[PDB]
């Protein structure tokens, strides 16, 4: 549905930072768009909150020391049913705001085994 | 309805009769699309000082001209063997009985082929017999 | 200059045993004092030229032209890389034993 | 002592006059009793330009068969005299260019033996040789981090 | 790094014991085996020949010596009588090396005094396939590459000297007859004037 | 000479007792890091024998002394040099200061000796 | 390299636990059948010598005490029922054959001086009577003689090993002094002329200080076969975690289970409890963190999820991880706030876990044929864990920051995996081994190794080293890993995984994993290798490092590298595989406490550091008086073809 | 360290070949010498020197009428070496030659000699063997010095570049007042031994004895060759007492004096060689100098 990002502090409650729109395969993958964004001077160590209020609840999922120029890029770890695993905030130079990507989890090795010739 | 895995490590055919039963296991693990929620694992010992273990109560895949598959792991701290693992097919005929094959396989080499293709794999008798009980032979001499 | 030639083997073979002694026990003393690379190899530029320094003013008696043709050539060159290879080896040797 | 017989008979010029002389009639005598420029310059040529050929595609092929490993000294050892001994080795207007031609082609004999140092590797040239004085990340810088 | 002990006083003199004492008897070896000198066991006519090119060649070297009215007289003698008349030092390396990598493989034996560049890790480590080893701590045949190069001191210090006919005669005359004579004795008073005054 | 075998000796002995003493301090400080390099006397110590070792190799040079070969007296000829001097000039000046000819071998003509003219003279001279 | 090396550089204590019930074999009366370790879903049963003290087998049954009985009709078979679903063995207790089984029926089964002692044990009338002397010692005493002479003695103090410790145990008058000392050295030395030594200087001396789930402390030689040098009673209920308190390793903190912690100063002989003060909400410990070794603080976490910073005589971040989620916290200044929290959901369950080891940094990259740098991710603060989800059958390898908490690398397997099989995971210097089992390419052990670099273009560090740029990872502008990864079969259901530590860290790391049979073998990070090229691939290209192992997706059991060589060794499930760094960097002690200590010592890169036993002393000295006799000898020809040369030519 | 100055003074008499040429009273000196040095320490000496230096003993105890000493000698060292080298065989020529037996001694070098033709080692070896039969033969059948120049000739024709037969022959010739050939003879000892400024001097003085006793226009002719030789002879060695010696006395002659600059120089080095050199030396400079 919409995911809500919200920075908190210690005790106080949660302070919003964007809304996006997860869309389940309209023509190809689950990723991201951009609803809202939000305009607020945040500056110190926060708790970031990623609730979406019909799925999944993230009392905080990063710990991170914000700046006013958020150049973060919130990772959207799906799984292979299209619901929200887990959710992070990595560190983008080249971002500006808080875009949000949708991360599908590398499909692990598997070993060449000997075949039936 | 429940298929039976007979199999003998022939010990006292090659004179090493003085061994500990423990050490030596036989780990059976189902394959081949089960209707479980887990496929089926067990892991026997001996039962006799001849060496003949046995698998019981394994659960099947109830049908017509269906399979059940279980790889055989003979596994021994004393010695080496020489199937490494053993295909059991575990067939439900409509013959009214339930045929039993089992397959030689070494480690490292896969159990069916690709649907492409066929090399087969060496078949078992059934008792079945892991043969060459040569010792593992730990220590490295210099 | 028409020169005796076994009057110039014979100086060049006490040059060599000066700077062969030489090279061998600047390796020990370095590997005995544990000196590290570039100040290793800077120790051996220093006094093993100090050592032929001392070959032209004591033994040559500040006049090397008299017993080495081109003393240049023949003191501080002809021997140096055979020198620095006994020294490396001597170096090693004092240096893996302490 | 009394002084030398040469000199007793080199002062006194009367006794050389007293020197008679013998007969010699049956008396054995003993045993008897421009191109130059152009041969020399043809062998000053071969002097400066017929080493050449050493340098020219037999000792390429003597070093193409080492295969550019250092497992051995030998191939390092003859690279580096490959290295040092065209550097230690480094009518009269014909010459100068062979004299020039020789110098030049113990350079590319020299090349020849840096092109096998840095088949081989052995020239600090990458990044892989100065990777030891290459220093870290200090990442953390004031936190310390424990787990369970 | 704690290296053994032992591992350098069995490890560091063996090997220099071993290669001062193969150079020793390849030293004894080349000496017995190359029995040739500076002459041959012949005849006496081909030593006689040979004496007589020799002497035309003596003459092309040394007619500094002589006046013209002798040189003149004696190239004129000699013309008329001329015209009428490798791998055996790299087999005992070879076995030194096997025998270093064979007795020693297998242990770090020392650490250098001067750092190399990691390339020198295939060459003077080879028993350790650990990549986090820097090129100090080396095997024993970079014991063996340094000693090759360092022993000539050690070998000097210990006393051992560190390691047809007729074409010919008229080429010789014909090398004789084209020479320029040039004399030392036409200036010798100014060079004796020159050297002790 | 004596004191370059006086001084091999005793730069023999300060520098084993050195290297001696830097392997016990380096052999001990391996043993303590499981900072503090070398005191200075062993250093010290170490540059005492390697200036007696090049004392002791430039005192094996004796200047060159030579008897000559007529005269049986006490007087040694010396030119007061360490080595042999190349210049054939200078070179040959001690052949001529004792006596000698380098070329004795052609000059005395030693094959052509009358062997009993010799021994004439050498028994007339004991005779007598 | 092994067999002289065979039960003599390694040791186990073959440990039982308390011996609940002891039942005479009557086939053979020399030996004892002895129920012992009474868990809540499994029991020991082992047969053991009477007359010699040393037990013949072991087997963890998955039955308790109760279930299992002896049979009526046969007094030599037990009979083990597991009545919560009827399922019924007999096995024979000589030799442990497993007889007649079923589901259906279960047979007709009937019920089974010294120092201030306890017990009798097997009072058998010939001979071999057994003393329970203490709680936890079993003393054996036959009567050759009719004197009843001491035979064996057996001390099962330790059976279910929580934590543990390792002890390791002006100018001119200097000159004249020197000097001096050596001249009287050396004159002692010729006046005097007319392993347990080299073990205290290669660090092998070392003491386990075992702290085991009854409470105990040992003080287990290492170069010993596991002597008990001394053994404390801290009279507590379940001792939880045990930390030296100052870095002269004179003192050990034992907390417990109830909420005490016990400062035991330890000596050379014997320790002796200097303190047991309790907490301050002492209700139940779960674990204790050390943070910061200088500055003596701990964190001491409780069973109701509670936190406590503890302290006895900038940022702090603390990871936490549990079956379900990984959770973050930060001490401020004395407080414990939690930062942040990778839960899972309903249907998932975290199953290993292993945070990156502080390992000592010798190389920045790796070099490769072209001299060109694949730079490692040497980033700290990392965790590697296992997320097993049982809905979509998966094995979900993440990859944490720790500090900010951000999933860097997250790889999935589909291999339909079974989660009733152990699963681990070690975390290396820049790379990550997890081994799982799984049956999609083939139904044996699966070990995946994911090797982190800064990039995975040669020459591309992508990390600011400069002097004038500070890394804040808390901001979360560090650089990202790139990985590579490789899947190995492996014939063997490998238990628990661990690293080889060594003193510097230079050696080839090995991953040393305890199977699920007991043995422990190990494979080293070369073979391990995931940029692996076949060995099709690997010869032509060059582009790989120096002898670079290719990718053989195999990994047959060497059974020169099973370490422990014929030993019937049995850990629990609990069973911590531990690495000791010693001195002499090619050899680390690898022990395996759980239910016996297991200690030997391995080298991963071969013994480099020191001298071979079977070193070949004698042919060198063959071969260098061979060549001074041959010198000797050929002398005196060169000295007369010399002076043949002078005189015949 | 006298033990290494009586070394190099023994190795330099054997080199030299001094013993040829010294007084009886000389040769009991050395022989002397030569058995206190070679019955003492035995260190520096190596043993290639210490067989020449036995051989020179030989040869000294043969010169001093000591033959049984002298066979005491050449039994040692036929015990190390035997009778194989050309040395050897010269000292069995002599041993021969000394107990009576002189035509045994030919009988013997002819019939080596005749095994040394075909199929022969080096060249040193034959032209030892030949001189040595050249000498022998001149001490026994009295030969005419006609005969032992026709002997010297013909061991010239075949065998040239041997220095010692033309130096034989140019002193036979300035025995004689054949000045010519003996001039030729020191030429091409010049052109086989380059720097034998002893060769330049001998030559200076026979060119300047023809020149003496020429006495007519040639004979300035011949001084100016004879001075050009003398200071050839100077220019190879700076204390040439006869080269010296010879300049002084060929400038004396030619007709320059009054320190025509090359008197002065030839005074100064004779005053040099009066000053630092031996004894004999000294007294021959002090001989030249003071003369008329
Ligand atoms: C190596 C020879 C094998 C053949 C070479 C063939 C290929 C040529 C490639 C050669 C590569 C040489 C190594 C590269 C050095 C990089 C290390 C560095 O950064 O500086 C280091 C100093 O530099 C040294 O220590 C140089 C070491 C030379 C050892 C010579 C041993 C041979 C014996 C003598 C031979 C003559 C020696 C002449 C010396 C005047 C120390 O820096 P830091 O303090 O740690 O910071
Ligand atoms: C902890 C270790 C302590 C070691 C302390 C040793 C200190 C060294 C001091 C040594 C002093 C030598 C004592 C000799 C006594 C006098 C004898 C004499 O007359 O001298 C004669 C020769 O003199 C020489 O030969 C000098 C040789 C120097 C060798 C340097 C050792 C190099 C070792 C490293 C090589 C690596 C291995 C190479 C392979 C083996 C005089 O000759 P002459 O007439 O003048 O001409
Ligand atoms: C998959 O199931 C079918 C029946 O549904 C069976 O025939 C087949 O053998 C199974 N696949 C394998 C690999 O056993
Ligand atoms: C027997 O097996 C074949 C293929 O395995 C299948 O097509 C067939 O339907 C089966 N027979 C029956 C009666 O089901
Ligand atoms: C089942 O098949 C086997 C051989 O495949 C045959 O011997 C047997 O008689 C069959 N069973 C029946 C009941 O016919
Ligand atoms: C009895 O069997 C069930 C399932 O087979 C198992 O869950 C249970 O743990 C067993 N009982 C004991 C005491 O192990
Ligand atoms: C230990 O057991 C073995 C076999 O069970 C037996 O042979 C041996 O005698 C026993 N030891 C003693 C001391 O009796
Ligand atoms: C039993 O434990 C006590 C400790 O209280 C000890 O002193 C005694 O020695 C132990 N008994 C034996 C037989 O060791």
């Amino acid at each position: 549905d919409i995911l809500q990002l919200s920075y908190s502090d210690d005790a106080k409650d949660a302070i919003p930072l964007g809304t996006f729109e997860i869309d389940s395969t309209s023509d190809g993958n689950v990723t991201v768009t951009t609803v809202n964004i939000q305009d607020v001077e945040v500056s110190g160590e926060y708790c970031l909150n990623a609730q979406i209020e019909g799925k999944l609840d993230m009392p905080c999922f990063s710990y991170m020391k914000l700046r006013t120029p958020l150049k973060y890029d919130l990772i959207v770890d799906v799984d292979e049913d299209n619901e929200v695993k887990q959710v992070s905030l990595s560190y983008d130079e080249t971002n500006d705001a808080i875009t949000a990507t949708v991360r599908y989890p590398e499909a692990g090795p598997t070993a060449p085994v000997t075949k039936l010739k | 309805r429940r298929g039976t895995i007979k199999g003998r490590l022939d010990l006292a055919a090659s004179n090493i009769t003085g061994f500990v039963s423990t050490r030596t296991s036989f780990k059976l693990y189902q394959i081949g699309n089960f209707s479980t929620e887990y496929p089926y694992t067990s892991t026997t010992m001996f039962q006799d000082d001849e060496g003949n273990f046995e698998f019981a109560n394994l659960p099947l895949n109830d049908g017509v001209n269906e399979t059940t598959y279980y790889v055989m792991y003979p596994a021994s701290m004393d010695f080496n063997l020489k199937p490494n693992r053993i295909l059991i097919e575990f067939k439900n005929l409509e013959n009214g009985t339930l045929q039993l094959n089992a397959f030689k396989n070494f480690f490292g080499r896969e159990y069916f082929p690709s649907k492409d293709i066929l090399q087969s794999m060496k078949v078992h008798p059934y008792h079945k017999a892991p043969i060459r009980s040569y010792l593992q032979a730990r220590n490295v001499s210099i | 200059q028409i020169n005796a030639t076994a009057n110039v083997v014979d100086n060049k073979k006490r040059l060599l045993f000066v700077q062969d002694s030489s090279a061998l026990v600047l390796g020990l003393v370095a590997g005995f004092l544990q000196i590290e690379s570039v100040h290793g190899f800077i120790w051996f530029l220093i006094l093993y030229n100090l050592i032929n320094v001392i070959y032209i003013v004591w033994i040559c008696q500040l006049q090397p032209g008299k017993f080495y043709q081109s003393p240049l050539q023949d003191i501080f060159f002809e021997s140096f890389f055979r020198e620095i290879t006994g020294f490396v080896m001597a170096w090693t040797f004092g240096y893996a034993l302490i | 002592q009394e002084p030398y017989e040469w000199a007793k008979h080199l002062l006194d010029t009367k006794y050389i006059e007293k020197y008679n002389i013998q007969n010699s009639n049956t008396l054995p005598s003993p045993p008897g009793f421009q191109k130059n420029q152009i041969t020399v310059l043809q062998v000053q040529k071969a002097w400066q330009i017929a080493l050449q050929p050493a340098k020219s595609i037999p000792m390429n092929i003597f070093m193409s068969y080492m295969s550019g490993t250092s497992l051995q000294i030998i191939p390092i050892m003859t690279a580096l005299m490959l290295l040092s001994g065209p550097i230690k080795a480094i009518t009269q207007s014909q010459v100068q260019t062979a004299m020039f031609m020789y110098i030049v082609f113990q350079g590319v004999l020299m090349y020849i033996g840096y092109r096998k140092l840095n088949s081989m590797g052995l020239i600090p040239n990458a990044k892989g040789d100065w990777l030891p004085w290459e220093r870290i990340a200090h990442y953390n810088n004031g936190l310390q981090w424990f787990s369970d | 790094m704690l290296l053994d002990d032992q591992l350098k006083y069995w490890v560091l003199l063996p090997i220099s014991i071993v290669m001062v004492l193969t150079g020793v008897l390849k030293q004894y070896i080349m000496t017995l085996i190359t029995g040739s000198s500076a002459n041959e066991a012949q005849p006496r006519v081909k030593l006689t020949e040979w004496q007589y090119l020799q002497w035309a060649q003596l003459l092309i070297g040394n007619g500094g010596n002589l006046s013209s009215d002798a040189f003149a007289a004696k190239k004129e003698f000699l013309v008329k009588d001329l015209t009428e008349e490798n791998m055996a030092s790299f087999i005992p390396q070879t076995i030194i090396m096997w025998w270093v990598n064979h007795f020693f493989a297998g242990f770090i034996l020392m650490q250098l005094p001067f750092p190399l560049t990691a390339k020198f890790k295939e060459m003077l480590q080879t028993g350790i396939i650990c990549q986090d080893l820097d090129v100090r701590w080396v095997s024993s045949i970079s014991w063996y590459f340094i000693s090759v190069l360092g022993l000539n001191p050690v070998y000097n210090l210990i006393g051992l000297n560190d390691q047809q006919v007729d074409k010919a005669m008229h080429a010789m005359a014909n090398d004789l007859t084209i020479i320029q004579h040039e004399t030392c004795l036409d200036n010798v008073e100014q060079r004796v004037l020159k050297q002790y005054m | 000479s004596f004191v370059s075998k006086l001084l091999y000796t005793v730069s023999a002995l300060v520098l084993f007792h050195s290297g001696f003493s830097s392997y016990e301090f380096h052999h001990l400080l391996k043993l303590n890091s499981l900072i503090s390099k070398l005191p200075k006397d062993i250093m010290y110590e170490t540059y005492a024998g390697l200036i007696l070792f090049v004392l002791a190799v430039f005192t094996s040079f004796e200047k060159l002394q030579y008897l000559p070969i007529e005269s049986n007296d006490g007087k040694i000829i010396s030119q007061g040099n360490y080595l042999k001097e190349i210049a054939l000039n200078k070179a040959t000046n001690v052949d001529n200061l004792i006596g000698s000819n380098p070329n004795g071998e052609i000059i005395f003509t030693p094959s052509f000796v009358d062997v009993h003219m010799k021994r004439k003279i050498c028994r007339e001279w004991a005779s007598n | 390299v092994f067999s002289d090396d065979a039960f003599i550089t390694d040791w186990q204590l073959a440990n039982l636990g308390p011996w609940e019930k002891v039942i005479p074999d009557s086939r053979d009366r020399n030996r004892v059948l002895i129920l012992s370790n009474p868990t809540e879903t499994s029991c020991l049963v082992s047969s053991f010598n009477v007359s010699s003290g040393q037990i013949l087998f072991r087997n963890v049954l998955p039955f308790t005490i109760d279930e299992i009985q002896l049979d009526s009709n046969d007094h030599n078979a037990m009979v083990c029922v597991n009545s919560s679903s009827n399922h019924w063995q007999k096995y024979d207790l000589h030799d442990w054959f497993l007889l007649e089984e079923g589901v259906d029926n279960a047979p007709s089964t009937t019920i089974l001086q010294g120092f201030n002692k306890v017990e009798y044990f097997h009072r058998e009338d010939p001979l071999a009577l057994v003393l329970n002397v203490n709680d936890t010692q079993y003393m054996g005493f036959s009567a050759n003689g009719t004197e009843l002479i001491p035979v064996w003695q057996r001390d099962e103090w330790l059976t279910n090993v929580v934590d543990y410790a390792v002890l390791d145990v002006s100018l001119w008058n200097a000159y004249w002094l020197r000097l001096t000392t050596n001249w009287n050295r050396l004159i002692n030395l010729l006046k005097e002329n007319q392993t347990t030594v080299s073990d205290l200087k290669f660090g092998f001396a070392k003491i386990l200080i075992v702290l085991t789930h009854d409470g105990f402390i040992g003080g287990l030689d290492m170069v010993n076969k596991g002597q008990l040098i001394w053994k404390l009673d801290l009279e507590i209920d379940q001792g939880v975690k045990m930390f030296w308190t100052d870095k002269n390793h004179d003192e050990l903190v034992v907390f417990s289970h109830d909420g005490h912690y016990l400062t035991i100063e330890v000596t050379k002989d014997q320790p002796i409890i200097k303190s047991r003060s309790p907490l301050s909400e002492r209700k139940t410990v779960d674990s204790v963190i050390r943070l910061n070794e200088h500055d003596h603080q701990y964190l001491i976490k409780f069973e109701d999820k509670d936190h406590l910073l503890f302290k006895l005589n900038s940022h702090i971040f603390v990871t936490e991880h549990d079956t379900n989620g990984i959770y973050g916290y930060i001490i401020e200044n004395d407080t414990v706030k939690q930062t942040w929290k990778k839960a899972v959901n309903s249907k998932e369950k975290m199953v290993a876990y292993s945070k990156r080891e502080t390992t000592n940094l010798n190389t920045l990259g790796i070099t490769l044929g072209d001299k060109s740098v694949l730079y490692k991710y040497l980033y700290p603060n990392l965790a590697a864990y296992l997320i097993a989800n049982e809905e979509h059958h998966t094995i979900t390898f993440n990859l944490i920051d720790t500090i900010t908490g951000e999933i860097l690398i997250t790889q999935e397997h589909k291999d339909s995996p079974d989660f009733r099989f152990p699963m681990d995971i070690v975390f290396g210097e820049y790379w990550v081994v997890y081994s799982y089992f799984s049956s999609e390419p083939v139904p044996e052990q699966k070990l995946v190794v994911v090797e982190l670099y800064e990039s995975l273009t040669p020459d591309e560090r992508l990390s600011n080293s400069s002097d004038n740029f500070s890394y804040d990872p808390l901001t979360g502008h560090i650089n990202k890993p790139q990985f590579q990864t490789k899947q190995f079969i492996f014939p063997e259901i490998i238990k628990t995984m661990s690293i080889s530590k060594t003193t510097d860290d230079i050696t080839t790391k090995a991953i040393v994993m305890e199977l699920e049979n007991g043995q422990i073998t190990y494979i080293p990070k070369l073979l391990l290798n995931a940029r692996g090229k076949p060995a099709e691939e690997m010869a032509k290209d060059k582009k790989k490092e120096f002898m670079a192992t290719p990718y053989t997706p195999v990994i047959p059991i060497n059974d020169n590298f099973i370490i422990t060589h014929f030993r019937n060794l049995l850990p629990g499930s609990d069973s911590q595989l531990i690495s000791i760094p010693t001195n002499l960097e090619s050899t680390s002690i690898i022990c395996d406490l759980g239910l016996d200590v297991f200690c030997t010592r391995i080298t991963p890169s071969g013994q480099f550091d020191l001298m071979s036993p079977t070193f070949e002393k004698g042919k060198l000295l063959i071969t260098i008086f061979v060549l001074l006799v041959i010198t000797y000898f050929i002398r005196p020809s060169v000295s007369n073809k010399k002076l043949k040369s002078q005189w015949l030519i | 360290m006298l033990k290494d100055l009586v070394r190099e003074k023994l190795l330099t008499i054997m080199n030299t070949k001094a013993y040829t040429q010294f007084n009886p009273e000389q040769l009991l000196q050395l022989e002397n010498e030569m058995k206190i040095y070679m019955k003492s320490g035995d260190s520096a000496l190596t043993e290639g020197n210490y067989f020449f230096l036995m051989e020179m003993l030989f040869y000294v105890l043969v010169y001093r009428n000591q033959d049984v000493d002298a066979q005491v000698v050449y039994n040692t060292l036929r015990d190390r070496l035997g009778e194989n080298s050309y040395k050897m065989v010269i000292m069995k020529a002599t041993l021969l030659q000394i107990n009576g037996n002189d035509k045994g001694a030919i009988e013997y070098l002819e019939n080596l000699l005749n095994d040394d033709l075909e199929y022969e080692t080096d060249f040193v070896t034959y032209v030892s063997i030949a001189k040595k039969l050249i000498a022998i033969k001149t001490t026994s059948k009295n030969l005419s010095q006609e005969s032992v120049l026709k002997e010297v000739v013909a061991l010239t024709d075949k065998f040239p570049l041997d220095a010692e037969l033309w130096w034989y022959a140019s002193e036979i010739y300035f025995e004689m007042g054949q000045f010519e050939k003996a001039c030729y003879c020191l030429e091409q000892v010049l052109c086989i031994t380059p720097f034998n400024y002893a060769c330049f001097g001998r030559l200076s003085e026979t060119l300047y004895y023809e020149a003496l006793r020429s006495k007519k226009q040639t004979k300035t002719e011949l001084l100016e060759k004879a001075l050009k030789n003398a200071l050839r002879s100077v220019e190879l060695s700076e204390l040439y007492l006869k080269g010296w010696a010879l300049v002084n006395i060929i400038s004396r002659e030619l007709g320059r004096n009054k320190q025509n600059d090359l008197i002065k120089l030839s005074a100064s080095k004779l005053k040099e060689i009066s000053a630092k050199s031996n004894n004999k030396d000294k007294i021959t400079a002090e001989l030249i100098l003071n003369k008329i």
